């Protein structure tokens, strides 16, 4: 384990920031996505794509649901830029941003399975650009019609498992991590 | 030491499909759970005071919301009463009017309808599928997508589709911002191929409302109602919200239905201790509740969950029966991908296609599955002379016609050049003749070249923001030599004035011609009675190609 | 006063049918929208067709339809930035009550639509009891 | 040109089947023919004098045999006079119980009650299908063959068919000279499956009389009826040769059946213009007129043609209702390959399997199609896993069961070994252990080791010419430490001098209850009556491989 | 004698079944097989477990099997080259008016098998009339 | 064309010879099997492998039916060895003879579309082996599944094609091949 609870996050008071918000049990309960890529070189992978355009990665986890769309608009409240990337542990991810309504997104991710860990580096970069207001070209879509056959009842079971440490009312903890 | 027939077996593309052991405790069980409630309702001066065992004092939002407007009051306490095997026999019987039924299913409360339902087996829900479905006549939806958001593919492959025979499209993308550009090539496109033919984009609701409310679409459909509290607020809405939402989209003049299907509360994670098809039923009552006139269900997007476990495809049957038992459109789902095997998905269809319903699937992916951007339907293009020659072999209409390639290619191209008229005349990023010269040879997206889509994207958003609207379509496709689509899209357009198809069931066959549920009544009494495939339909369907003549 | 018999209105009854601006279904034609005679302020469902059709739907034992069909007409005096705004406010944690009252009062008298000043004014309570205001999450 | 779209169809499997226009004139039409007889019948001094229009001075040897020993003339004119859609409708009503339809369809002419099946659609047959079967438990039969006639392959395989849950198991041949060799392996590699199952040897007909006059068979059902006289004739029999010889076989105490099909006719040549269902209505009252108990009938061999034009398949489900609904058992064929594509074939199979025949199939491989000397069923035995899910997916109970590896290796091993120990007791060729171990684990004869088919064939040949009778293999397996097969054998021929096996639909299930249509009477009333898959064999039939704990 | 409810005999009544030697099912021992104390000519279906099948078969109204049951019962006297022989002579074109004619007052005077005598003599006045006899092809 | 009627075959001329019974439009009305190999290659080959075991080879034409087991069954009775060959149009082939039932045989060649002029000429090999009394090993089984779902329909329109040909009363015509 490498991913401290260091308190409540706060709003971010520089926009040289991107939020990543991951689930209640990301990182804890559960360790690697719907495939088996741990959680660690996820973050990692995402964080990096970040820096890598000049940008700050700022990481919490949100309690008061487990869906994406929701911890990702938590992450897009505190966020400095007003961008984050939400992640359930299953893998599953979205990159949001302030204002847009909550089932509302910049970049989707809906088929967990089809993510590599070039994917998700692509993710940080992709948040970093919208940052600084820029306009990325959207990471290319991932479509296999057997995704579904393959691994929905899968998901539903990882999320039915995530969705057991969702805690109401608790705000956002800014969490320390150990890549 | 191993078997090599067990070996083949192993190696059966059945064997790579999701299978679970049923999970009573998380929902993860189809229908009849021992945890099921029992059907109960009391009544006082007027106002339901107990729902299936649950008392006033805890009900949910859904139960309120269904306790209020969901069931008819009047005759509830009599219809509780009555023999569970008894209704069940009255379903399936030929001679039992769907008239004298639907007085009945009205009255039932939710847990009472899902223990009728299952009494039955397939077969005797089919036989009550094709007296119970709303309209007479059965149609079909399919899906217009492109994991590249193409407009000009888009727009050749909806013209196509419908030609065809789908009465209703949808869309939807990969990214959202391009929507706009989506729903004005489905709607162009599916004119041409059929004038009255619907379209939908589906998106997030306030999206997808102010698209309709800017005039791109014609109908909406995934507007989601979910079975319990906690996965419905997890879909940001409540039922009032829904309610609200139902009532704006009419004020629009807007056709609209629910989407609910079995295993969503799985899925989205709390299903209550609660059988998959019991919580599809509260679904199905927050449609009727809300005064919905349709709903699109059968498990829809999460036909991995029910497709798991035991009976999960008969309880998609059921959970359909049920929609039609209470006097709502059925839009029939088949629209999904649940299995790598031909013979498991093909069974899976039957069920639906065989009785008829008013849309066979809500989606057949008129695009091959690589390009389906609801993450593969059931059936797709490559289906297409499948599902013709079953049509043939058992005499079922399943609302689509074989077509001649020289016919296609024409309609396809037509579909081009009128989009490519729109872009032009809306000044938006063009389409070259060489992008309408794939469009109309293409399969799918493979086919077709690149686009600039971060400029795409750009006027996409411009659609939006500076409210452009539908006659700006019109206008672009007249000024064009698109005279014919013009006034095509003119008509569809005055069909949101009349109100005519917001009944149930309504769709525009024909010479603008509305046909729904109100005047196609449904009046099967058993044999050589109801919808009978026969005529020129008939006809129609069994001019397959490769029929040769005896020489 | 419709019914079954008098469905579809625009096969059988086209002359009832007029805008929101009291247009003619014969002046939506394609050189009155290019020359603009006809606007998209022109193409909006009034109010008597809803309640038309919701008297046809009741003759066809359909009555929550109907129901919905008169929130609806009501709903057609509400302009279609209004109608986004008071759908949000609707959604789980987004009003407090009063902002739920206040829009409910404001259907009242603004648009005279009671029917859906009700409706929001059931939700408001219901969401208290059932936590979904704003600061329940 | 060349649209990429039909160039992806026109890979598809499906447009390799072979598909006709209808040619009416060849009989190349499967129902509803312009050119089919009307119903009629004049009965003076209690003879017929009128069937179906034809005068008693034209009749042909079939209308003797029909109009003599087919027909219940007490109330054919009564039934006549009905209403054909009234007729049609008490069929599928559930509440029309069977035994007030059987004296009615039993007084019907083959005209009369083909008018009557076609007022009705595929849902109507299967609803009227499920009350009118006449074993209340549906049961299947498999094909156990292989492309060498070798002995060895065919007992493994009949044992793993026969622990899968097939009840009766037939075998044929590809060098005729074989027979006796295919007809002992397969009764004994049954036996060692599960002591009960029924065997059949499938040939020319005095020879597979003698075989089961020697023992070594212990039912026959390809004993053929035809429906014109032309056919008849190069079929080489009459009705009253075929009426013979079925009482020959019951005067052995074996059970048999006849087999028809519709298509037999065109194929063979001689159709007298008359659609193929009308035709195959005559089969099957030339089997109710000679006194057999039931019919292998659904085309059976010849599906080809029926499945070759519009409505052929609809006419097969209703060519097995008509067997049904005459109180006939029926071993409802999808037993014969027809097409390319899993859609289309899997549509046709469920015909039967939703509503459950006596006999689902009358003939799934239980081999690889390779080794399906019938030229391939429309199941095989790599189809076994998708089968299984099917019947989990719409809880419908389709005879077999999942099963386990470890479990069939034992099976097919203690066959091969049974059927080596009866080779020595009788001084035939040697199996060696090689042999018998390449049988285990085989999956066809491409892993079976080569034989001498010479020399098999000069001692095959000694069993009929010696006469060898059954004792020879009893007292054989006694020598092997068979104690078991040589009784579970006794134990048939036990059943074989009570008769109770020869009564309509019976099978031996368990050890030793015969299960026919008079003790395991079809009781369905509607809703929760008559067969229901419940209990232990839903259980059996939820647990298939790779069903995940979900935790 | 028998109907529907002493059906399955085995079951009901075993004691019914038995042989001209008197023996039961009880001995078929795979013992007394193999003591060569049973026999195949033992293990044989008589005319009588036939005609009780047959009377069984028409109280369940299934007249037509009983009929057959009731021919069987005939043939088991009949020798089985010679049941051969005579199902050869029913097919087309294998005999003539009189040897037809013959194997029935075979079946009659000798085998008494008077049911099957008449069906063959049937056969033999129809196949005159649709030409199905020796050098009819 | 290439087989002209003599007349009346006649029975036994000695037993070292093979019938090959022919159906009523082989050669004729029909030129070609089911999958178009030519009849004149077909009865070449089939000759040449009988001529070619020593025996030698007669060649009549049958009318009485069209099924190519009654077919054969002319031939054999009419034949010095016993041994006959029936061939239709189509191209289906059996070797029969004398004292079989006539749908029972030596050997059957039930599925045309897999015959090759390769395997005719094992037929009449195996055949005169048989008229010359030796056991041979049967022509190996040939079978594809899918034979029937490619041809039934088009062998019942053949096989109903060369039955309007049947003559009843006539015996078959002894005949002379073209080569
Ligand atoms: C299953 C599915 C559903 C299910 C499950 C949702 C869930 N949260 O569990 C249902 C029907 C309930 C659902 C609802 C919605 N969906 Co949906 N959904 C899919 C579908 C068809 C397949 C996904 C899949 O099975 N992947 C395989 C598994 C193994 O991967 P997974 O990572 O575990 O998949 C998860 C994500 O897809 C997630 N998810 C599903 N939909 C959405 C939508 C949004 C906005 C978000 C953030 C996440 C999300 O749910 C899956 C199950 O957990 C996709 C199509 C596609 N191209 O993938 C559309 C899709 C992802 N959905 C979409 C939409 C619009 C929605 C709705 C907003 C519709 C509405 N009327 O409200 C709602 C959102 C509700 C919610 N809180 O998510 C769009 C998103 C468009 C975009 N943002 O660019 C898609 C791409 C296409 C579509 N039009 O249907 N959906
Ligand atoms: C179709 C079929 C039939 C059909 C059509 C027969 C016909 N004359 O039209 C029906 C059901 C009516 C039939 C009947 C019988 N058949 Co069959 N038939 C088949 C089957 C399943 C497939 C053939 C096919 O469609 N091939 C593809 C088409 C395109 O090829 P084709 O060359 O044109 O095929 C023709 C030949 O097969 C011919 N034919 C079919 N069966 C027989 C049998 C004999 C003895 C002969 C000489 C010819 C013949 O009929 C086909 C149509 O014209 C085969 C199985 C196999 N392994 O092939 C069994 C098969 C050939 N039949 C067989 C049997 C035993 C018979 C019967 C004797 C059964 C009976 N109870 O009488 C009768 C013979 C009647 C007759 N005059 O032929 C056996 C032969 C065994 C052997 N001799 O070694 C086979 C191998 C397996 C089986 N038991 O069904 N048959
Ligand atoms: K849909
Ligand atoms: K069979």
């Amino acid at each position: 384990g490498f991913l401290t609870e260091v308190g409540e996050a706060r709003q971010g008071t520089q926009q040289d920031e991107v939020i990543i918000a991951v689930g209640p049990a990301f990182g804890l309960a559960q360790t690697v996505n719907i495939v088996g890529i741990p959680h660690k070189s996820i973050l990692r992978e995402v964080i990096a794509g970040i820096e890598e355009e000049g940008i700050k990665a700022r990481v919490i986890r949100c309690f008061k649901s487990s869906d994406v769309a929701f911890v990702a608009v938590e992450g897009n409240r505190l966020s400095g830029s007003g961008i984050s990337i939400g992640i359930q542990s299953k893998g599953t991810t979205v990159i949001h941003q302030q204002g847009l309504p909550p089932l509302s997104n910049l970049e989707l991710f809906p088929q967990a399975p089809l993510l590599t860990l070039e994917t998700y580096r692509q993710i940080g970069k992709n948040a970093a650009r919208y940052a600084k207001r820029e306009s990325p070209q959207p990471v290319p879509t991932l479509n296999d019609q057997m995704a579904r056959p393959k691994y929905q009842a899968k998901s539903a079971i990882l999320h039915i498992k995530e969705t057991k440490y969702v805690v109401t009312g608790k705000n956002p903890q800014e969490l320390r991590v150990a890549l | 030491m191993r078997s090599k027939r067990f070996e083949a077996l192993a190696k059966r593309p059945v064997n790579q499909d999701g299978f679970v052991k049923e999970w009573i405790e998380e929902g993860f069980i189809a229908m009849e759970s021992p945890n099921d409630p029992k059907p109960s309702i009391k009544i006082v001066n007027g106002a339901v005071t107990e729902l299936d065992g649950k008392p006033v004092s805890d009900f949910d939002l859904i139960d309120h919301f269904i306790a209020r407007y969901g069931i008819n009051l009047n005759r509830a306490e009599e219809v509780m009463a009555m023999d569970s095997v008894k209704l069940a026999n009255m379903l399936c019987d030929p001679n039992v009017k769907r008239s004298e039924i639907v007085p009945l299913t009205t009255a039932m409360t939710p847990a009472k309808i899902v223990e009728v339902v299952s009494h039955m087996n397939v077969v005797e829900m089919m036989m009550a599928m094709q007296k119970m479905r709303a309209r007479r006549t059965p149609s079909q939806q399919a899906h217009v997508t492109n994991v590249k958001d193409n407009p000009v593919q888009i727009a050749a492959d909806a013209a196509e589709g419908a030609w065809r025979g789908f009465d209703e499209q949808e869309t939807t993308v990969a990214v959202a911002r391009y929507a706009p550009f989506n729903a004005i090539a489905l709607l162009v496109g599916s004119q041409v191929g059929r004038p009255g033919v619907l379209t939908q984009c589906s998106l997030e609701e306030a999206t997808e409302l102010k698209l309709g409310m800017l005039g791109h679409t014609c109908y909406a459909e995934t507007i989601s109602v979910y079975g319990t509290e906690p996965v419905f607020t997890d879909g940001d809405d409540t039922p009032w919200s829904k309610g609200f939402l139902a009532s704006s989209y009419a004020s629009r003049g807007l056709k609209m239905r629910f989407t609910s299907g079995s295993g969503s509360e799985v899925q989205m994670g709390y299903a209550e201790g609660k059988s998959m098809l019991y919580l599809e039923a509260r679904c199905i009552y927050i449609t009727k509740a809300a005064g919905v006139q349709g709903l699109q269900n059968g498990s829809v997007s999460c036909i991995g969950v029910p497709s798991a476990v035991p009976s999960g495809i008969r309880a998609v049957l059921a959970e359909n029966l049920i929609c039609s038992s209470l006097d709502l459109e059925c839009a029939s789902s088949n629209d999904q991908t649940f299995t790598h095997s031909d013979m498991r998905r093909t069974a899976r269809l039957l069920m639906q296609f065989l009785p008829g319903t008013d849309f066979i699937s809500s989606g057949y992916s008129a695009v091959p599955n690589y390009d389906n951007m609801f993450a593969g339907s059931n059936e797709d293009a490559e289906d297409f002379d499948d599902y013709n020659v079953i049509q043939r072999d058992l005499k079922v209409d399943g609302g689509l016609r074989p077509v001649r390639e020289e016919d296609v290619i024409a309609i396809r191209n037509k579909a081009a050049r009128a989009l490519q008229a729109v872009f032009a005349g809306m000044g938006l990023p063009p389409i070259t003749d060489e992008e309408v010269e794939a469009a109309t040879y293409a399969h799918g997206s493979k086919d077709m070249p690149e686009r600039n889509i971060v400029e795409d994207i750009k006027f996409a958003q411009e659609i939006i923001n500076k409210n452009r609207n539908g006659l700006e379509v019109v206008k672009a496709l007249a000024q064009g030599g698109f005279t014919d689509v013009a006034q095509d899209m003119l008509n569809i357009q005055k069909a949101k004035l009349t109100g005519d198809y917001l009944h149930t069931s309504a769709i525009i066959v024909g010479d603008g011609q509305v046909l729904s549920a109100v005047n196609d009544v449904n009046d099967y009494a058993g044999p050589a009675t109801g919808y009978r495939l026969q005529g020129e339909r008939w006809e129609e369907i069994k001019n397959i190609p490769g029929a040769l003549d005896p020489n | 006063s419709a019914r079954v018999s008098d469905y579809p209105l625009a096969n059988k009854h086209p002359e009832w049918v007029k805008t929101a601006t009291n247009k003619t279904l014969d002046d939506f034609t394609l050189e009155n929208v290019l020359s603009n005679k006809v606007t998209a302020q022109d193409m909006r469902i009034t109010p008597e067709t809803l309640r038309l059709q919701a008297s046809i739907a009741k003759d066809a034992g359909r009555d929550r339809l109907a129901m919905n069909f008169e929130r609806a007409a009501e709903l057609t005096a509400v302009p279609d930035d209004r109608i986004l705004e008071i759908y949000n406010a609707l959604r789980p944690y987004r009003s407090t009550k009063e902002e739920l009252l206040a829009i409910a009062d404001d259907l009242e008298s603004r648009y005279q639509a009671k029917i859906c000043a009700a409706f929001v004014r059931e939700a408001a309570t219901l969401y208290v009891e059932r936590k979904k205001l704003k600061g329940d999450d």
